[PDB]
């Protein structure tokens, strides 16, 4: 917290190119995957909570999954996010984690204090919990991450503490496809192990593939080998916590309220879009996406500090989350929905 | 929904109410009915 943040981010967020300084401000010890920068901008930033009556659960927070082959980067993104992030922690499905996704009471050993050790996600309950390896977490770790993301409240019942602490979760995740090589031919669904349900309600599904290509792996291996070199122990877009401050900022003070969106061109590119994917074997769009949609809609706006939504953010999130639907499907049928949609990933 | 967001605590409150009040138990000609319509 501070003064003068008011002044420096409203300045900076009257460029208007604030978006792609943002895009290209996140992960910068990165190369390319330029797709999950963004997408992971729209979760870092996340939505907005709602409750209409007190009967309806709608979040704001944007889930996302990495799925990627080996050696790509997956665990420098989610590190990147715990440095970035507050109330940001990391967890892996393995046993070598330094926070687990359980809740569990015992003695805290190095305290030897009698502690409620609230998982992973609750001591995330704002902010992010990072799963590296999402694809090989015990079944234990499935059921709670399940009924986080479903419930959002994490209900233990161990000793005789039968109660229920809030967790707020917005998860990132990573996980490496079947066979450490995806494969277009079958869906994103069949080719990671991860289950239905878990993988339905993250709000990106990302995917990394370690195309081998002359001038791609030149530019990857110049930038490795440039960092190793700048990283010898004889040489001892915006600023990291300049964006920090930004996204405090944006997350908690600025709420972009909607009633300025072409209302009938969003219900129709449903209509449109499911009416394609009705077939066999073609499990389609739904609400689930729509209500994602307007997740990522809030967020761009947020991200442009506004207050209001606009026709370009609802662009970009429409942009977004289609690209993100098509990569999800398979092959010919992505050929297929990227062919006739093309006008939408056009901006 | 997205953009609007009886009452819960009162409806939740009547539905304690009339299980631990009523005892419905249906009648005779219902319940022929129902046989007619079983079979
Ligand atoms: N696009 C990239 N930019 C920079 N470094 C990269 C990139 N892709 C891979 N690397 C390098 O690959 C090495 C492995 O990275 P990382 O830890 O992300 O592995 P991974 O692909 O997630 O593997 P695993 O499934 O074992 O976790 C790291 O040195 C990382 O720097
Ligand atoms: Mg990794």
């Amino acid at each position: 917290l501070t003064d003068e943040d008011v002044k420096m981010i409203t300045s900076l967020s009257k460029d208007q190119q604030i978006g792609e300084k943002i895009f290209a401000s996140i992960a910068p010890s990165i190369y390319g995957h330029e797709d999950i920068k963004r997408g992971l901008a729209l979760a870092l930033f996340g939505g907005e909570p709602k409750n209409p009556g007190g009967k309806h659960k709608v979040r704001g927070d944007i889930n996302v999954l990495l799925c990627g082959d080996p050696g790509t980067a997956k665990s420098q993104f989610l590190k990147y996010i715990e440095k970035v992030s507050s109330r940001a922690i990391f967890t892996t499905g393995q046993g070598a984690s330094a926070v687990g996704l359980t809740a569990y009471v015992q003695r805290h050993p190095v305290s030897r204090e009698w502690t409620l050790e609230a998982g992973a996600l609750v001591l995330a309950d704002r902010g992010v919990c990072l799963i590296d390896e999402f694809d090989k977490m015990n079944d234990q770790d499935r059921t709670s991450i399940h009924e986080a993301m479903e419930q959002q409240s994490i209900s233990i019942s161990k000793a005789g503490i039968v109660t229920s602490l809030q967790a707020r979760c917005t998860v990132i995740a990573a996980a490496n496809p079947i066979g450490g090589r995806y494969d277009p031919s079958l869906t994103f669904s069949e080719n990671v192990d991860l289950t239905e349900p878990i993988i339905s309600r993250f709000d990106i599904l990302c995917v990394v593939r370690d195309t081998v290509d002359p001038v791609q792996d030149e530019m990857l291996a110049r930038f490795v080998v440039g960092s190793h070199v700048r990283h010898h122990p004889s040489n001892k877009p915006l600023p990291q916590e300049v964006l920090k401050k930004y996204i405090i900022y944006a997350k908690e003070r600025v709420h972009p309220k909607l009633n300025q969106m072409d209302q009938d061109k969003v219900a129709k590119m449903y209509s449109d879009l499911r009416k394609e994917s009705m077939a066999t074997g073609s499990i389609p769009i739904t609400v689930r996406h729509i209500e994602s949609m307007i997740r990522m809609a809030e967020a761009h706006a947020r991200i442009h500090l506004r207050d209001y939504v606009i026709e370009d953010d609802v662009n970009m999130a429409i942009r977004v989350m289609l690209e993100s639907f098509i990569d999800t499907q398979k092959f010919s049928v992505m050929r297929s929905m990227r062919k006739t949609f093309a006008r939408y990933l056009s901006f | 929904l997205h953009v609007s967001a009886i009452d819960l605590a009162k409806l939740k409150k009547f539905i304690a109410y009339c299980r631990v009040k009523c005892g419905p138990r249906l009648s005779a000609e219902a319940a022929e009915k129902l046989k007619n319509r079983y079979i």
